[PDB]
RNA sequence: AAUUUCUACUAAGUGUAGAUAAAGU
């Protein structure tokens, strides 16, 4: 839903950009209560920018470098680096990184 | 008395200031109100329609000059055909082409006015497009490029894109080929059979083979002729007939005999993704050309056998190389078996192999075209077949393909839907990019096979079916560049069309066009069909004003951020040379030459899709070596704010220096002044591996100066001063790209900030070089290798040459008085204008190129450097070895072993100057994974378990009586690593020491450690350090050159520095 | 993460530092 990635927007747009989480993106809504692994489109990757569009002030995550141009509007934070994943974390192991 | 207050006002040279024009008053409304940007927008989008009615006119005039040609040189050429009699007589046929298109009464028409105005008018009679080409009415400049590429086909200059080229060194071949293909094949062949419909249902009027007549070659120059023969050839459908290679299929498959297949002649961005995908499953699914050329190419190569070994070849270059790795074990072992079938024709019973000797054994090598499979078995050993193990490989190769395939079905099936645009998704991409490489890495191995083709006795029966696959199979290189250039594509672009107000004659000159300056603002004036300052007469600017109002004029303001009011740094290069344009200094300096360009740029980025940084909200700040760690601006930070609106882009050139006073040969000038010179220094720039760039600045006598790494660049601003460490950003990149699913996009980053961290470190060495008038030094990229390991690559580093050869062009100092030698009214002019990556060698104004040999790997304080073979390769080699020494003993008093050699007694050992060295067991190295090893301690361990005494006195006979296997290749392998220099720990941790094993005059190991914690240091820190400082003393061995000749011969001193030279200069220096 | 444009930024708050020869093919 759009709650989770406002707080999760709020939490990681202050963290330093070498802290960022990895996390699992994607454009339709991902709910990690509900968010399985195993599926053959979740790939780990590190936050970048964290921006707010500028017409509706939806918050949009930059995975990797922001020169990179892969925007995304809905993320996860997980335990892996790669096709690998091994946990999601929580709102609070989050804000624990910094 | 300065050397560099010489070099100002040498020559001239051209930029153009790019700004961006801002419609002033009520410009933009009196432009929409008269619609003087869609009859431009419209005329840059027939552009292109026009080009496609040029190049069919120009189609037909080819196809008209090619009927009326008829040469006379060519029944030589098949004569003498099937080494320098040749090439002449080539040449004259290309001109004969060339000199038949030029010598026609319409040609004159081509390229100028007249094509657009009278002939395309008249040729086309269609009311739809001669629209078009009367549309560009008076518009001829707008073709001024296009004419100028579209003529280097009617030339003969014999690159790879010409008509002559294309029909003499690509198409005559073949032809001549074919003549000697038909002539092998007959007979199987009737009147009563497919000969007679042949030649009724594709010719009708005479006999086919007038097709492989020698003189009959001077009817397919023309589209239609290559047209009628490849039907012979191939077959053309009017009831499908067969052509003549299928017919030698329908006889090989009857019986069985490999009989040869004719060869046919040549013939002289995407938009979307649903389109890239289509194309995609078009040109590459599991029927497409491709696809089909594959399975034919591994059905020849599984059938390699039955081909004379003979016939096959191999080209000669990376092929080679990497054809020996595959099968001879690595690199280097058919490199060496022809070097050593090379010395035993070219070398006499002695050991004199000299630096010219191996030279010119280099050089025929290389020249060498190419190698046939029977040499390469004749240098393979006993029950290793070179054709099994080729064949095995590139059916390791297609299965490899065929894997691939078998990991993508899903693309090629009709249910599949894009869920994600395909810049942004990535399993698709990385499906694509995964497909396209493996057929592509498949693609430029099998290239070897193609060796040189000017050889006699090819295989024709293999040949033809490999071409016949290869031709179609070489498009993947196409297709390959369009995917890529479209995925690794910004989401914004920059795609402009020229504005030029109903006027063909606009802005050419200082026309319709002034350029007003008011107060701090500039104004580009253009009429149509307070007090201002005109560029100096005045006018009012009420009226100015009401003219704008009116209609009567245009007025734009030239700006960029610098122009801006809130702007207090430095001004940017671009807008000091236009502030200057107008200045009392400037008198002829930087001045307005040629005529100024008003583009447009149409907004790329939806509105919708604009992102922000929300004011009032802290921003996180990126940079790691900054002291804030978070930014809170009162307004907002949109993301590309420049790419969401339409901007008027607007080019203006300046002529620098366009009248030269102080007129001369740079290079003579710098010797002369590096001769009269009595302590000139050298900055030696280096590419380390645990560094980016390496600076050592070095004085007349071999003192390091400065010493330090390009790592990080050091922003001075507001006294204030921030550092940047581009190392770090370039380690986060590498891992982002370990980290992609696809890295096309990851690679376009790196390299362009690689580009961005070259154009910080052109103004590190500018002011390194106006800081002590030294002389820069370089590596010569031409000849030369860096082991992979080293982070700026040899693309990016002759990038960083080249921009710093146009950079000491113009030397500037922004922070500068302009008027001041060194500002921009009057920058130094050091270096010549860069002509190619080829022509960078030797010298370039205050630029020395230097080889990198023996420059990372020598002792900077006695010139050590290891010339020996440390491999182990058998028992009796390892016995020489150890019997080659002079002596070997253990030293109690410092607890070493002395390990006193002679490079005499040793091969390939001549460039050495003092050869005579004594080098000892001090200190630890690191080997390789990595571990460090105490190296006595290693030898005592060795010699124990091995049962040796050693405290007796040169045990090299008690040495060389081991009988164990293994005791010689312990052996070999620690006094390898004692004679590694350079130790450096894998994983990345900072310990890249660089210790020496010989000990100087006052008797103390070189030793990097010693050196790294320290400033003001004598010898280099590292091994990076000491790479940049070789490459400075390699100048100042050239420097002591020009000081041994005299003022007339400094012209002729060749400065290329030699290995005996440079190892005698490295060896007495200290 | 603002740019004539590029790169790295935020650099003291609508910008900072360096570089920049465009057009055409
Ligand atoms: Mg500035
Ligand atoms: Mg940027």
């Amino acid at each position: 839903i759009d709650l989770y990635t406002e707080q999760l927007y709020n939490i990681i747009k202050s963290l330093p950009y070498d802290k960022r989480p990895n996390v699992v993106y994607s454009d339709q809504p991902l709910d990690p209560n509900n968010l399985d692994l195993s599926e053959p489109e979740l790939w780990a990757e590190q936050v970048g920018e964290c921006m707010r569009y500028a017409h509706n002030d939806q918050p949009c995550f930059y995975i990797g470098s922001t020169k990179r141009e892969l925007r995304v509007n809905y993320i996860v934070p997980v335990i892996g680096v790669r096709d690998e994943i091994e946990r999601v974390m929580t709102l609070e192991e989050v804000r624990n990184l910094h | 008395m300065s050397k560099l207050e010489k070099f100002t006002n040498c020559y001239s040279l051209s930029k153009t200031l790019r700004f961006k024009a801002i419609p002033v008053g009520k410009t933009q409304e009196n432009i929409d109100n008269k619609r003087l940007l869609v009859e431009d927008e419209k005329r840059a989008e027939d552009y292109k329609g026009v080009k496609k009615l040029l190049d069919r006119y120009y189609l037909s005039f080819i196809n008209d000059v090619l009927h009326s040609i008829k040469l006379k040189n060519l029944n030589n050429y098949i004569s003498l055909f099937r080494n320098k009699e040749l090439e002449n007589l080539e040449i004259n046929l290309r001109k004969e082409i060339a000199k038949a298109f030029k010598g026609n009464e319409g040609y004159k028409s081509l390229f100028k006015k007249d094509i657009i105005e009278t002939i395309l008018p008249e040729f086309l009679d269609d009311k739809d497009e001669i629209a078009l080409v009367n549309s560009f009415n008076g518009f001829t400049t707008a073709f001024t490029g296009f004419f100028d590429n579209r003529e280097n086909m009617f030339s003969e200059e014999a690159k790879s894109t010409s008509i002559a080229f294309r029909c003499i060194n690509e198409n005559l071949t073949r032809y001549i080929s074919n003549m000697d293909i038909f002539e092998k094949v007959d007979a199987i062949f009737d009147k009563h059979e497919v000969q007679e419909i042949k030649e009724k249902i594709l010719n009708s009027d005479y006999d086919v083979e007038d097709f492989f007549e020698g003189e009959f070659f001077n009817f397919v120059l023309t589209q239609e002729g290559i047209d009628v023969y490849n039907a012979i050839i191939g077959g053309f459908v009017t009831e499908k007939i067969k052509g003549l290679n299928e017919y030698i299929n329908l006889y090989n498959q009857k019986t069985k005999q490999k009989l040869p297949k004719f060869k046919p002649l040549y013939k002289q961005g995407y938009t979307s993704d649903e389109e890239v995908l289509e194309v995609f499953r078009n040109t590459l699914n599991k029927n497409s050309e491709i696809f089909s050329s594959i399975k034919k190419l591994e059905k020849l190569f599984k059938n390699f056998d039955e081909y004379s070994s003979a016939g096959i070849f191999v080209k000669n270059g990376p092929a080679i190389s990497t054809i020996s790795k595959d099968i001879f074990g690595e690199w280097n072992v058919i490199r060496d078996k022809w070097n050593a079938e090379y010395d035993d024709i070219h070398l006499k019973k002695k050991a004199v192999v000299t630096e010219k000797y191996e030279d010119d054994r280099r050089k025929s090598f290389k020249k060498i075209g190419s190698f046939s499979l029977e040499q390469l078995q004749e240098y393979a050993d006993a029950d290793l077949s070179v054709v099994e193990k080729l064949k095995e490989i590139i059916i390791q190769k297609v299965d490899e393909i065929y894997k691939v395939y078998g990991s993508s079905e899903k693309l090629f099936d009709a249910d599949f839907v894009l869920e994600k645009s395909l810049k942004k998704n990535d399993a698709v991409v990385a499906i694509m990019k995964d497909l396209l490489d493996s057929v592509k890495s498949f693609e430029n191995y099998i290239k070897a096979f193609f060796g040189e083709g000017k050889e006699t006795n090819r295989d024709e029966s293999f040949y033809g079916d490999f071409v016949l696959a290869y031709d179609i199979l070489l498009k993947v290189d196409h297709i390959y560049d369009a995917i890529r250039n479209y995925v690794t594509q910004k989401p914004y672009s920059k795609d402009k069309f020229k504005l030029y107000f109903q006027n063909p004659q606009f802005m050419g000159g200082w026309y319709r066009a002034t350029i007003l300056r008011y107060g701090s603002k500039y104004y580009l004036a253009i009429m149509d069909k307070g007090n201002y300052e005109k560029i100096f007469e005045s006018a009012s600017k009420k009226e100015v004003d009401k003219l704008v109002e009116e209609g009567k004029l245009y007025m734009f303001q030239i700006y960029n951020k610098d122009f801006s009011d809130k702007s207090h740094g430095t001004p940017n290069l671009h807008t000091m040379y236009f502030k200057l344009l107008f200045d009392e200094n400037n008198h002829g300096q930087i001045r307005l030459s040629g005529g100024a360009e008003l583009f447009m740029r149409r907004a790329s980025l939806k509105k919708e899709e604009l992102v922000v940084h929300p004011a009032n909200s802290p921003i996180a700040n990126k940079n790691p070596d900054n002291p804030k760690k978070t930014t809170t601006l009162s307004y907002d930070v949109y993301k590309d704010k420049r790419f969401s609106e339409d901007q008027y882009e607007l080019h203006i050139p300046i002529a620098i220096n366009k009248c030269p006073k102080n007129i001369f040969k740079i290079n003579t000038e710098v010797r002369v002044l590096l001769k009269h010179d009595d302590n000139p220094y050298v900055i030696g720039i280096d590419r380390g591996e645990r560094n980016l760039l390496y600076i050592v600045v070095v004085d007349g006598k071999g003192n390091i100066v400065e010493q330090y790494s390009l790592n990080e660049i050091i922003n001075n601003f507001n006294g204030i001063r921030i550092k940047t460490d581009y190392h770090s950003l370039l380690d986060k990149k590498e891992k982002e790209r370990f980290e992609a699913r696809q890295n096309w996009t990851s690679i376009e980053n790196i390299k362009e900030l690689k580009a961005g961290y070259i154009s910080q470190v052109v103004h590190k060495i500018c002011e390194l070089v106006e800081k002590y008038d030294a002389v820069i030094a370089l590596e010569d990229l031409n000849s030369g290798f860096k082991n992979s390991r080293v982070k700026v690559e040899k693309q990016v580093y002759q990038k960083f040459e080249k921009m710093l050869i146009d950079k000491l062009n113009y030397m500037v100092d922004k922070k500068s008085n302009p008027c001041a030698t060194g500002g921009a009214l009057k920058g130094y002019q050091i270096t010549n204008k860069f002509e190619s990556f080829k022509s960078m060698s030797t010298q370039n104004g205050f630029i020395f190129y230097i080889p990198a040999w023996l420059t990372s790997k020598i002792d900077p304080s006695t010139g050590f450097v290891n010339l020996l073979k440390t491999k182990y390769t058998s028992i009796a080699d390892s016995k020489k070895f150890i019997s080659s020494f002079d002596r070997i003993m253990y030293v109690p008093e410092e607890d070493l072993f002395e390990f006193a050699l002679d490079y005499k007694n040793f091969s390939r050992t001549d460039a050495d100057y003092i050869k005579k060295w004594k080098l000892y067991s001090y200190g630890n190295r690191i080997r390789i994974d990595w571990e460090e090893v105490c190296l006595t301690s290693a030898y005592k361990e060795l010699f124990n378990k091995y049962g040796i005494n050693y405290q007796q006195g040169d045990i090299r006979a008690l040495l060389c009586e081991q009988s164990d296997k293994a005791f010689y290749s312990s052996f070999m392998a620690l006094m390898s690593l004692m004679l590694q220099m350079r130790n450096s720990i894998t994983g990345r941790t900072d310990v890249d020491f660089l210790i020496s094993p010989v000990k100087n005059s006052d008797g103390i190991f070189y030793d990097s450690r010693n050196y790294e914690a320290q400033e003001n240091a004598i010898l280099p820190k590292n091994a990076d350090a000491n790479g940049a400082y070789n490459i400075a003393r390699k100048v100042l061995w050239a420097i002591g050159q020009f000081k041994k000749a005299e003022d007339e011969k400094l012209d002729k001193v060749k400065i290329a520095i030699s290995n005996k030279e440079w190892l005698e200069y490295a060896q007495t220096s200290v």
